């Protein structure tokens, strides 16, 4: 039986880089032709073929990335994505893909949104769902009319016609 | 924990979400520029109020972190410009006032009409009206009843209107720990690095004093070469040794004398370069000029456009029905977006317009890494002068050469040289003692050394010492001719132009010795070479984020303004002046006017003196005027407006001479005024309870 | 062979050959009109300019046959319109100068501008301007701004021009054998029959004096109760004795009084009869109105349209992009054809608007078998008197109900009568003194009984004379009021208008009697009557062909104007005018204004008076003011022309007052004025080498 | 059997009433009438018994008249084109058809002219064919500038959108003897 791939790259509405669910999960189309990715870069399992290699723990995912933020998807390095939202381990195996979307998620209505503040480091392969609001010093606010107090979750603001950088990024993230 | 602990997560919460609705005011601003029409402008202004209401929001809101504690220079340069540019602390009333008055200024400037005298029903305008009679005609008679017809039926409706505007922009910017509302303005040009070795804002004051002064030789040597060719057009009305009149300096305010390039050209038989001929002859539009300017932009090392430039810039006129505003101006909408908005043409101007405008974006497109806070050139003068400085190059008929734009077969001669510095001097040079005289005149306008009485007098007393210009007619308290510029009447700050200049032609000067340039400055072209474009975009990616001053020797070697780089620039052009003005006198006097030598002097001798006794002089003086025609059969209804007041000293003396109603150009002889003087003799003293003794009409 | 037995054959040559370039004249201005563009405007000046040069040449070509030697009426009648109406005998200067004074006459009065002191940028023209203030506002004070604000700003460039036109049109009159332009006017209303018993041009002054004389009584009621009702509103402003204000009139000039009716009305509970929500409720258009109209005239035995009447005249709005003139005129272009052009809506004004220019379209028809000489009216009056009375009878609630406009549940009862009998009055009554004087002053002005030193001031003395209105504002020989009119700057004349209302009610009185009209005159109507229409379509068949004193003995049994049953058609309302006005004053004296017991007598004993002294005595007292209010702490710019002088007697006395700059309404108090004189008593008389004895300042 | 009737009626290009011709040459089309007729006046024979009637030579004019002018094409009567243009015999047989052309004559490019001064009575059925300018007092003018001098032939000037009365109407008469 085929590995199933297919049910996610060729369909829509991909969460924001604090939803990003994990699927179970052929691997030719990756590699051959497919030149309208933005990026083939692979820190590793290399570049090489996939020709009937034995491999564990094949979970991958996606998320949707502004643009300038894909170069934060890579180990040992400083970044609000790595810090806040979504982090890879140091001897990270696997390798990720990811195209432009100049018309695909820019719609009029559209809601992506990033974790720009929480408290402390971030660890690598675990989720932040919860939309407590963020306090400067520490413990709560419950409110927003005063100081020290922030909402956390910061919005995109995907429209279109905003160059490179700005334009929706569609990253998906595979693990070996 | 500590303060610095959470500047950093304020200022981290305050971009990330200024960004957007940045964003937002700046498409509805586009949306509104390329489409006006109804339902445009009603979306500026509810996004407009929500960014200006989250922006002053903040500004509260940022007063919690003292700039004393903190010590990592973006996040200061970040809290340094908030915590200043916020709400202005007024009261509301106060508020509401300056508003109405800024608004009613720039209604006035905007709407204000000037009639003819023969003919009441011909009213103009100033864009599409008097502008063309200043810039075209060489009429005397014309030009003066323009010149005097403006900022007499509008600078005095804005008299009042700017005493209040500068009482209250005093009030508002003393509650901003500022002592003036020029001080405010020198915000800008403003540093420290360490044991206060930064700019301070009255260094700014000396350094454009030491400038000017340091302009006045090549400045007095153009204006008498001016002087000597306006000799030959208008006969028997300028001075040789005298100032210029104000009405014939190709503009309304004498700003600009490149409208006197017709009148003062050497060599008039050399053609001047003109390549839109030959350009409309090889099929050009704007998408091929743009992208000519996108080729020299490479060439040099700076990047492409965003790509969305060429999809989402407007850049020739819209063939359907959509009004827009033809201005040509650089948008950075932010969030990676960049635009330009002209209407161009096929046309030379255009060309370097198009070159201008995208040297403005490629100064916005440097520094987009910046925090919003930081992205804005460094000064309010290196954002317009790398802009003029990137389409000097190309206006070299040398890289046009290269385009195809002019054949092999032109000669380069050193009488088209000439020709090319003299109206580049009259573009450039003769406008930086306009700057210069007009900034000194709103600073000591705002520092209070200049009272309300005295405007005028020092106004036009500083256009006689150092602009050299001297006005036509006569102007008391009433008139308000500062505020009959644009730049004056709209609240805006006028000394970016001369920094402009300054710093465009010292960025000239050191790209021009990177680019291994052999010849004179006025023939060099960056193209093509690549080490002046790392350098040049070394100093275009920082903005606030270093001062200026450190920003400045990264390039020129200099921390100072210098204006060597202009000297060295017009070298040729000095050097010829020399030459030609060597019959002639260099320099005015501030005595010569055009109603001098008709003017009559009266002495007061003590009855005690008010505003009230000059009505009753000039309507006394009228009544003379009216006796004296009426007795060789000519009824002329002379009035107390056709009587001006000159040298008005209010305890000892005055001047005055008598002008023909509804002509503000036909001055009544002296001879003829002293007749009616000593035929009325009695009715003029006996008004005034004195004698011969007291009023002896010298 | 002899006279009379060739002149016809010229005659005949004129009559076929006239009627071809008249019609190619008209239909160029047909075509210009509902076409207003380009490149028609000089189809008058190219195909209608070739029938005006005709005219005249054919003139040239008359007066070879002698009037006296013919005898049959019809042509010696054709005869007499030409050999008088052919090129002006003047020189090539003065002609061309007099083409050029009433073309800048035009201009002047309809691209004049007039707006306040205070924001002078916002301003109004006169036709959609300064009409609609004049028409709607209840402000006394912004009556009298835009009331002084022209005859000011337009009036006094049009006074330079009226005393040359003046000139040129007497001395063009005077080469036709008149006395001066005043009976060339009268050429008109002249007739003769046998031995001298026809209408003298002397004798329409005399009977348009004994009409004036007739509608007195009813003028001064109508007068009286105006100024009782517009004492509630404006108090504290109209004397209960003295004359009305003019800028209280309900238009500029005070020509029509139907604006004052909201103020004025009686019964104020029983609506007016209004049928504009009638018609769009039943589905009316265009050519429905017109197609009820034209019932109209079938009812009453006048004949139907000609076919060509629907095919090709506009009757609404064209769909298509056609700029047009909104003007409602009843087109006669010859050679069978006519045509009406207005611009329709389906309102109640409009619908009487149909049945009156289609009166004119039933007078055209009737004499189009007449020779081409022939084809107007009897006079200038019967013209617009058919039309007006047509649509007298289909305003009465009588031809509304029967055509189902009005709901028979109406209440037709006496106080709604007097509603609908004084809103005539107001637009016929109201209009007639107006009408009477300003050509009584036009005639006296071209006569020579009023010099250029008085034109101003024989103006006012009439005007509170014989119409009962005061000028708000004293107006001296710089001033043109009568200029200020459309048809006095355009060179129209006046007492067509006068004339024609007299017209209307005679024919009305003596077709309600074919008509067996039993009730009141004023609620008849002449429908269905074939009687009526028979009498009727024989005054309309002849045109010039006859004196119009047996056209209208043939009509209404008498030789002389009426005004009869113009008092007939009123008596309702002037039975109850005297009942309103038993506690109140009828009449007016003539030395009450609005400046007056306000202004301080000056008495002259004596230097010499040369016209002069009024501009140092003007500035003296505004000095007096200037100094009164600066020891009040109050600065004001008071002016010459803040001083307004009245009663000017040149020998003995005249009358002064003092208003505020920026406020003509701001009359300064007595009491103020009289104080400023007293402390600046000295300045006052030495300036005129004079004590107090000599101005007693009464 | 035959009867030329045709060629007057259906044909173009008819002339001005001073340019009339004739024929020489079936009263069914009288009555069985293909264009709207406007006039049928008819003296002497009667018009509803004509096919039992015999004949011995007809003849057929045709031209065109303003309109006002059509009442005047009459046995013994008076007028300007009865005057100088086309005058009918007072002993007169047969009768006048007439019918409005109101879009076939009123094109842009229409020339039509009657005579309006000639020397004397015209006697009828005649033509006039010189364009000699009439004088006033006689003989001849060779000058069109001068005093007593007119021209004679003067223009309809046939423009659509005139009314009834000044439409072009074309004439065509059926006299025999
Ligand atoms: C210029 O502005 C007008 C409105 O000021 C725009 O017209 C609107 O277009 C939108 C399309 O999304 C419609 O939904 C609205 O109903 C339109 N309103 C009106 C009043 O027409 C117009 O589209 C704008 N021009 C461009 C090129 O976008
Ligand atoms: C900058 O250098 C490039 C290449 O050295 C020049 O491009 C050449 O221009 C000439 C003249 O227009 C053409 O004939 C060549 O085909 C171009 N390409 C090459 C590869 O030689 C360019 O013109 C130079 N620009 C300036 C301003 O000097
Ligand atoms: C208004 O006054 C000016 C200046 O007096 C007149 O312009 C000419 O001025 C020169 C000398 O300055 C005289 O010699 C000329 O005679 C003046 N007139 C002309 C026509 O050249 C000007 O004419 C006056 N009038 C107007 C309407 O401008
Ligand atoms: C209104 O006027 C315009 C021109 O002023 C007319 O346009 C002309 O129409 C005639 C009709 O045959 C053409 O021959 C011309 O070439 C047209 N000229 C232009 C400049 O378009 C227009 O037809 C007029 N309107 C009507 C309804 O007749
Ligand atoms: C003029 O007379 C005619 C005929 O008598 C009137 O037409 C009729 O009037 C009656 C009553 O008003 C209506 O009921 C009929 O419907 C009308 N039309 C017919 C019979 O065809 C006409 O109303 C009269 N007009 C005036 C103004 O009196
Ligand atoms: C100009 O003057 C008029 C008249 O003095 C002012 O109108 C009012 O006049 C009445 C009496 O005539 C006074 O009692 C009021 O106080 C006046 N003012 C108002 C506001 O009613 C008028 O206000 C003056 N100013 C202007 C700008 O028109
Ligand atoms: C800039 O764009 C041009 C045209 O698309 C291309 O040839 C060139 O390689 C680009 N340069 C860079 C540095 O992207
Ligand atoms: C140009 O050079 C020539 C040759 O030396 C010289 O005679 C001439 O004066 C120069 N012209 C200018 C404007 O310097
Ligand atoms: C007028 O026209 C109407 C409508 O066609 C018609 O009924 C009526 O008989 C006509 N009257 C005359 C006198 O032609
Ligand atoms: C109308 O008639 C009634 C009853 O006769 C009378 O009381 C009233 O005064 C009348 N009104 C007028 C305005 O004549």
């Amino acid at each position: 039986n085929l590995c199933p791939f297919g049910q996610v790259f060729n369909a829509s509405n991909f969460p924001s880089v604090y939803a990003w669910e994990r699927l179970r999960i052929d691997y030719a189309v990756l590699y051959n032709s497919s030149s309208s990715f933005s990026t083939f870069k692979c820190y590793g399992v290399s570049p090489t073929k996939l020709n009937d290699l034995c491999f564990s723990s094949v979970y991958a995912d996606y998320f949707v990335v502004k643009g300038d933020d894909v170069r934060q998807i890579a180990p040992a390095q400083t970044g609000v994505i790595a810090d806040y939202n979504y982090k890879l381990p140091d001897d990270f195996t696997g390798c990720v893909l990811a195209w432009n979307t100049n018309s695909v998620d820019s719609k009029s209505g559209n809601n992506f949104y990033y974790r720009l503040f929480r408290h402390g480091k971030i660890k690598p392969y675990e989720r932040d769902i919860s939309n407590v609001l963020y306090n400067s010093a520490g413990g709560t606010c419950s409110s927003i009319s005063q100081l020290g107090c922030y909402e956390p979750l910061k919005s995109y603001g995907f429209t279109p016609t905003v160059g490179v950088g700005y334009q929706p990024y569609r990253v998906v993230v595979l693990s070996f | 924990s500590t303060t610095e602990d959470r500047a950093k997560i304020f200022l981290d919460n305050f971009n990330h979400e200024a960004e957007d609705l940045s964003y937002q005011s700046s498409l509805a601003s586009w949306e509104y520029n390329t489409n006006i029409s109804d339902e445009n402008v009603q979306k500026m202004d509810e996004a407009g109020a929500k960014w200006s209401a989250f922006y002053e929001e903040q500004s509260k809101l940022a007063k919690n972190y003292p700039l004393e504690e903190i010590q990592t220079v973006p996040v200061k340069l970040q809290l340094q410009i908030l915590q200043q540019s916020g709400s202005p602390v007024l009261s509301e009333d106060k508020s509401k006032r300056l508003n109405s008055i800024l608004n009613a200024m720039s209604t006035i400037y905007s709407t204000g009409k000037v009639c003819k005298p023969n003919n009441p029903q011909e009213c103009f305008l100033l864009e599409p009206g008097l502008d063309n009679i200043m810039g075209t005609s060489k009429d005397y008679n014309e030009r003066l009843w323009a010149w005097e017809g403006w900022r007499a039926e509008v600078g005095k409706q804005l008299r009042p209107l700017y005493e209040e505007y500068v009482v209250l922009k005093n009030e508002m910017a003393r509650g901003y720990h500022y002592e003036d509302y020029g001080d405010y303005w020198r915000r800008d040009y403003e540093t420290e690095e360490s044991s206060g070795s930064g700019y301070s804002r009255d260094q700014l004051m000396k350094d454009v004093d030491r400038i000017f002064t340091e302009i006045k030789p090549l400045y007095e040597h153009l204006h008498a070469y001016v002087r000597t060719k306006l000799m030959d057009t208008y006969p028997f009305h300028i001075s040789p040794t005298g100032c210029l009149p104000a009405h014939l300096l190709g503009d309304m305010w004498g700003r600009f004398w490149t409208n006197l390039y017709p009148l003062t050209v050497p060599f008039g038989q050399k053609p001047n370069i003109d390549v839109t001929d030959a350009m409309v002859n090889q099929g050009w539009d704007a998408n091929r000029i743009f992208k000519e300017a996108e080729k020299f932009f490479v060439s040099v090392g700076l990047p492409n456009m965003t790509e969305g430039f060429w999809n989402n810039s407007m850049l020739t006129e819209p063939g359907d029905g959509r009004k827009v505003v033809c201005h040509p101006t650089a948008w950075d909408l932010g969030k990676g977006d960049f635009r330009i908005k002209m209407c161009t043409k096929v046309t030379m101007e255009d060309f370097l317009t198009a070159h201008h405008e995208m040297g403005h974006i490629q100064y916005d497109m440097a520094y987009a890494t910046q925090p919003y806070l930081l992205r804005n050139g460094a000064n309010e003068g290196f954002h317009e002068a790398v802009g003029e400085v990137m389409s000097l190059s190309v206006a070299t008929p040398k890289h046009l050469k290269t385009m195809g734009l002019l054949s092999p077969d032109f000669l380069e001669d050193n009488e088209t040289e000439i020709n090319f510095l003299l109206k580049q001097a009259l573009n450039i040079v003769g406008t930086l003692p306009f700057t210069y005289m007009l900034e000194k005149w709103r600073w000591m306008v705002f520092r209070g050394e200049i009272p309300k009485e005295e405007w005028m007098k020092k106004w036009w007393e500083m256009k006689r010492d150092l602009v050299g210009v001297v006005e036509p007619v006569p102007h008391d308290e009433t008139y308000c001719d500062p505020a009959s510029l644009f730049h004056v009447a709209n609240d805006y700050s006028f000394i970016r132009y001369y920094t402009r200049t300054i710093f465009e032609f010292q960025f000239h000067e050191a790209l021009c010795r990177i680019a291994q340039h052999d010849g004179p400055l006025h023939k060099c072209d960056i193209s093509n070479s690549t080490d002046a474009g790392k350098k040049l975009h070394q100093m275009l990616s920082v903005g606030k984020s270093q001062p200026w001053t450190v920003t400045l020797k990264d390039i020129v070697d200099s921390r100072n303004m210098d204006v060597g780089p202009l000297l060295r620039y017009f070298e040729p052009l000095y050097t010829w002046l020399q030459e030609q003005n060597r019959k002639s006198h260099v320099g005015w006097n501030t005595d010569w006017s055009p109603y001098s030598d008709q003017s009559i002097k009266v002495r007061i001798s003590l009855y005690e003196w008010n505003d009230n006794e000059m009505y009753l002089f000039r309507s006394s003086v009228a009544y003379a005027m009216r006796e004296y025609f009426s007795k060789k059969n000519q009824p002329i209804l002379f009035g107390v407006e056709n009587v001006w007041v000159s040298n008005l000293k209010p305890r000892i003396s005055f001047n005055f001479h008598v002008t023909s109603p509804g002509n503000v150009s036909d001055i009544i002889p002296r001879s003829e005024v002293e007749g009616a003087i000593r035929m009325s003799r009695s009715r003029i003293n006996d008004a005034f309870r004195l004698d011969d003794n007291s009023l002896e009409f010298l």
